C-alpha cells in the first residue's frame, strides 16, 4: 500500500531459459 | 604429452564436473519450492536464478543464487534489504523443507539456507533485490554460449586454481572471459560494445531477450594453446599493479583492495603453472600440484 | 572536523557476518522477574 | 549519635536514593519500545535488562544497561559488534523518541542512547551479545537479596565514595561496580559472615554452563550462614570502613567473589583493578610509579572516614567530605 | 527588511559568534599543556589543531579537534589507533587539568577530553595520525580567507541549520562540516563566481602529494589569470549571496541526479576519494582522499525546510526572523 | 555494568605495533599560523 | 647417520668471532645510555648468550634499572623513549623503532661496521635473565642439546625460543631422558629468589644425536596432544593448564610432524 | 625514584658464554 511493489511473477519464470540457450549451443 | 590429448583432456574434465541437466532442474523444483512458501509474503515478487547455477559456469556442488525481485526502484542494501530478508527467514523457519537459515550482514546482505529431505546437498544464498545480479547473469550466460570452448577452459581453470590455494570463481570467470577478448586469439566480442541496447544498464530487467540467438582465425586455436594462453597471460603480461580488468570495455585498462582489480560488466603461481603446462602438455600434472 | 561524532554509514569495507539466530525472545521477558525478588527480599519496617 | 541512630540514618538514605518501581517501569517501557524498533532486523533477538537496573544495586539515577542477544555463537567484540550496533544505530535514528546516539568504546563496544520527553532523564548503554553480563546481574541480584542490609550498605558506600571522587564514571578505572564487589567480599570474608559463596553453594544455579534462557528467576534460596548476625547496620559500615583502610594488603592480597576469598596477588578470569591498585576477579569469564600519588590518596580517604565514623557514630559528618 | 541590512546584520551575528583571539589563544595553550603530557610517551610527535579552531569557519564553543602525528607510514585505524589513543588516556589520567575523558567511535576512533577550571569549557577531540584533516584544514582556511563574504555566510547557514535542527552533532549525517562544502560549493556553481577552485588553481599549495611538515601556511595566494572576475563578484551582497544559497539547495539542486564535487569544480552526475551523504540525500565529495525508504521521509523534511527558509528570506530580508525558525517533526 | 564507560587498561591482547618515529614537532607548531591568514584577510569595518 | 647433524651445526651456530662483537656493539650501546642512567646494568639475554644461537641471531638487551618490578605499560615506554631520544643522536646508531607489545622493545640497527647485528633491547624486564640464566645450563648439560637445536630450529624456516622449550622438554620426557629437571635438582641456583646480580655464572653443577632427531619428530607427530598435553619446564612433567609455561614468568602442523618423520 | 646499581652485575653475567664452549664438544 505504502511501498511501492512491482509484477516480476512472469520475469523471473521467464528468465529460465537462459538454460536452454547454453544447452543449444554445447556440441554433442 | 601432446596437444590434441590435452584438448581432449580438458573437454574431459569439463563433463566430469559440469552442472548436470538434472542437478538444473531440481535446483529449479527446489525454487519453486521456496516461491510457493515466499509469495504470500510477496505477492508479486520474483524470484530468479542467478549465478553458476544459470550463467553456463557452474558445476554439481554450486551453490545456487537467488535473486528476489519485488520493486523496479532501487532497494538499499544497508537497512531495506536485512528487513527484506528477515521477513523470508520469519516465514521460512516454520517450513518443513527448510532445514537451517543464516542471515548474513554483507555489502549485499545474505539468505543463507540449507535444506532437508531430498535436497540436504543443496544449498541456496538470497539476496533481496540486487538486480545487478540479474543483468551480470544475463550477459554471462551469452558469453557461456558464445563459443563452445569458453565452459571447459573455465572448468579447469576454477579446478586449477582450487587445487592450488588460488580469487573467487566468478574473478576467474571474468579473468577469463578478458583473456579470450584481449589475447593472441581473439575468441569472444565485448559483447556489451557489440550489442549495447541489448545489454543496456538503462533496461528494466523484465525486458531482457532470453532467446536472442546472437547475430576464422579462432576456429584454427585448440583448447591446450588456450588454456597455456591463459596461463602465460597472467604470468607474464599482466601487469598486477599497472592494470586493471574492465569487461564493458573489452580492454584493459589503468588501475586508475584486491590482486588483481577487476571492474565488473555491470603470480609464481602462474609462473610455474605456465612452466608446466607450455613444456610438458600435461593436465594431470599441471593439476596434481 | 570531517570525522564527525559517528561511523561511517555507508557499507564502510566491514567483513561478512554470519548469523544463526537464535530465540531469545522470551527469555527476555522472564528475565525481568529478578525484580519480583528483590522486591520480595525488602522488608517493610526494619 | 547510637549506632541505631546511624543504622536508621543509612537505612534512611538507601530509601531516598534507591531505584524506584515507578522508575523501573518507565525503563521497561523504554525497553519494550526500543525492542519493537530493532526487532524488524533481528527477528528472534531479546533485549535483556542488565545491570544497575536490576541487579539490586541501583539508585534513581543509574543507566538502562541493556544486552541484546542474537546468537549463541561468540560475537567478535573487536569488529562484529561494532557492525552490530552501527546497524542498531542507523535503525534507531528514525524513531521519535531518540534524540542523540553515540557509540563509545568500554571494556566492550557500547551503543549509548538519550530520549525525548518523557524519558529524557533515561540514559540507555547497549552491548551486543555479551551475555557474561546476564549472568553478573543473575548472581548479583541472589546477593543483593540474601540479607536486607546488603544494598541499603552499598547505596551508602556507593555515594560517600561518589563524594570523595574515587567512585566517578567520567575516569577509567574509579567504577562503582567495583565497589559492589568490594561490600561482597567485606561481607563473605570480614568478621561477621553475613553472605555466603554463592558460587560453590549453588553450583546449580550459578554454573556459567547454564544456558542463560534457563537461568532460575523465580524461586528463593533453599538452605550456611547461621543467621547469627545481631550485627547492626552500622557496625557493618564501620568494619567495612575498618577492613580497606587497616586490614586489607592493597599490594599482597587480591579478591576474588567466585572464589569467595582473599587470594595471594601474585597468582581463565579476568582481574579488574581498581584504581589500579585493588586487584578483583570477575565472577564470570607491578604499578606505574605515577600510581603511588594515587593509591596514598585511597588509602587516605579510607582511613579518614574509618576514623570519623568510629568516633562520631555519624553519618551525615562522613557525606561532608571533601574530594581529592 | 532592506537588502542592505539585511548584509550588516548578518555581518553583525556573525562577529557575535565566532571564534574571539582570546578563545584561540587559550586553546593553544592548552594544546601545549596536553602535548607536554604526551611528549614523553612520543617524543618526536607533533600536536596539530584541526577543523573549526583553525579552519576560519568555527565559533566561539567549537571544540578544539587535534590531530597527533606520529609516523610517516599508516596506522591502522581499527585497532592499532585504538591502543594508541588508550595509552594517551592512561597518560592523561594522572594530569590534574585533566577532568574526563572517553573513547568515541566516529568515522576514526576519538579521544574525548574535558578539563578542570580554568579550561572548562573547551573540549577536545583528538586523532591518531590522520594527517588527511590537517590537508583539510589548511584547504578549507584559504577558502575562508579568499573572500571576506565566506565566514560570515557560513556562521549564518550554519546557525539557521541548527536551529531547525538540521545541523546536530547528536545526530548521525546531520553534519555542520558538510554545510560548509554545500557553501563553498554555492559559492563556486552558484549565480555569482565569488570562489575558485583552489584544487585546480593552486595545485602546488594542496596537492594531495605533499608532506604536510611543508605546507604553506604563511603566504597570500597569487592571482590567476581568469579563474575569477572578483568586481563582478563583489556587485552581490551578503545579504543576496544567503538568499541565493536557500534558493539554489531549494529549488535548483536536483539530489536524485546530481552530486557535490569541491575539488572538481563543480555538481557530478551520480555516477579514491570518499562521498559523504548528508542527511543521506546530498552526496558530497571530500577534497581530499539508493536510499532507505525511511531516508525519503527526512528528505521531505529537508527540501521543506529550504523552501520554507527561502520563501521568508527573500520576502522580508528579515535575518532575526529567519532566525526564529523551529525545528524539524 | 560490568563494562564500565572505558577501554581495559591492563595489557588487553593487542598485537605488536611498529613505531618509526618521524620528527613532527616544528611542523605541528608552525601549522598555528594560518591563525594569522584569518586575521590578515578579515576587515576591519565593510 | 648422527654425524651430518653435528655438521649443519657446527656450521651454523654463533662463532666465538660474533659474539666477541656483540659484545663490543653492547659497550657502545652502554656508553651512550650511561649518561642517561648511571647505575644501569645492560645484560645480554637470548640466542646471543645462551648457547642455542645463530650468526644471524639478534642480540637482545636488558637494561636493568630497579630493584623493584618495573610496569610494562606506561613506564617502560617512557624509560625506552629516553634512550631513543639520546641515541638519535649518536652516528653508530643507524635507525630505531619504538615497539608498543606486552613487553615494549626498542629495535635498533646500526652502521657502518655493525650492520648485520639487529638489536631488541626491553627495560628491566629481568625474567628474560633468568630464562637465559637456565637455558644455559640446559644447553651445556650434555653435548648433543645445541646441535639437536640448531637442525630443529632450520627444518622449521625451511618461534625459536618456544622449538628450544619443546627440545629440552623431549629430552626430560620421551624415551631417552638426557636432560633432568634443572629448577628441581639444583633449586638454590635456579631459585627465583636470587637477585639476579648474584646468578652463579661461574661454577659448574655437580652430579645417541642420530635417534634423537628422529624420536622428536615422533614424539611431536603422534605422541604428544594438545588439549590435554601441555609443555612445564619448571615441572618436568606433561601437564594441562602447543601450550607452553616458562621457566619463569592446528591439525597441519601435526601433519606437518607427521610426513617429516617418515625419514 | 630509585635507581639500583647493576653495573657490575650485568658484565659478570657475559661469562656464561665461557660455560657453553667449556662443554662444546
Ligand atoms: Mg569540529
Ligand atoms: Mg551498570
Amino acid at each position: 500500500i505504502d511501498f511501492r511493489f512491482d509484477d516480476y511473477v512472469e520475469g523471473a519464470k521467464r528468465f529460465d531459459n537462459l538454460a536452454n540457450l547454453i544447452r543449444s549451443s554445447t556440441p554433442t | 604429452g601432446a596437444m590434441d590429448v590435452l584438448s581432449e583432456k580438458i573437454w574431459d574434465y569439463h563433463n566430469k564436473v559440469s552442472q548436470t541437466d538434472e542437478m538444473l532442474q531440481r535446483k529449479l523444483h527446489l525454487r519453486d519450492m521456496l516461491y510457493t512458501a515466499i509469495s504470500p509474503v510477496f505477492p508479486l515478487s520474483g524470484l530468479y536464478v542467478v549465478g553458476s547455477s544459470l550463467n553456463g559456469f557452474g558445476n554439481n556442488s554450486s551453490d545456487m543464487d537467488l535473486c528476489l525481485m519485488i520493486t523496479n526502484k532501487d532497494l538499499d542494501q544497508k537497512n531495506d534489504a536485512v528487513v527484506v530478508l528477515n521477513l523470508i527467514l520469519s516465514t521460512l523457519q516454520y517450513e518443513k523443507f527448510v532445514e537451517s537459515q543464516k542471515l548474513i550482514l554483507a555489502k549485499v546482505p545474505i539468505l543463507r539456507i540449507n535444506f532437508a529431505a531430498p535436497f540436504d546437498d543443496i544449498t541456496v544464498a538470497l539476496n533481496a533485490n540486487n538486480s545487478v545480479a540479474i543483468r551480470n547473469t544475463h550477459l554471462l550466460c551469452y558469453y557461456s554460449s558464445y563459443d563452445w570452448r569458453v565452459r571447459p577452459l573455465v572448468s579447469v581453470v576454477k579446478e586449477w586454481a582450487k587445487r592450488k590455494g588460488i580469487f573467487t570463481s566468478y574473478s576467474l570467470v571474468l579473468m577469463v572471459i578478458h583473456f579470450l577478448q584481449c589475447g593472441p586469439t581473439k575468441v569472444l566480442p565485448n559483447l556489451q560494445q557489440s550489442y549495447p541496447n541489448r545489454f543496456s544498464n538503462k533496461v528494466d530487467v523484465r525486458t531482457l531477450n532470453v532467446t536472442m540467438a546472437l547475430e576464422s582465425l579462432s576456429e584454427k586455436t585448440t583448447l591446450g594453446e588456450l588454456l597455456i594462453g591463459f596461463l602465460d597471460y597472467y604470468a607474464n603480461e599482466f601487469n598486477y599493479d599497472r592494470d586493471a580488468i574492465s569487461i564493458r570495455q573489452g580492454r584493459r585498462v589503468e588501475r586508475a583492495w584486491r590482486c588483481v582489480c577487476i571492474e565488473e560488466p555491470f603470480k609464481k603461481a602462474f609462473r610455474e603453472a605456465h612452466g608446466e603446462l607450455q613444456h610438458n602438455h600435461d593436465l594431470d600434472k599441471l593439476m596434481e600440484c
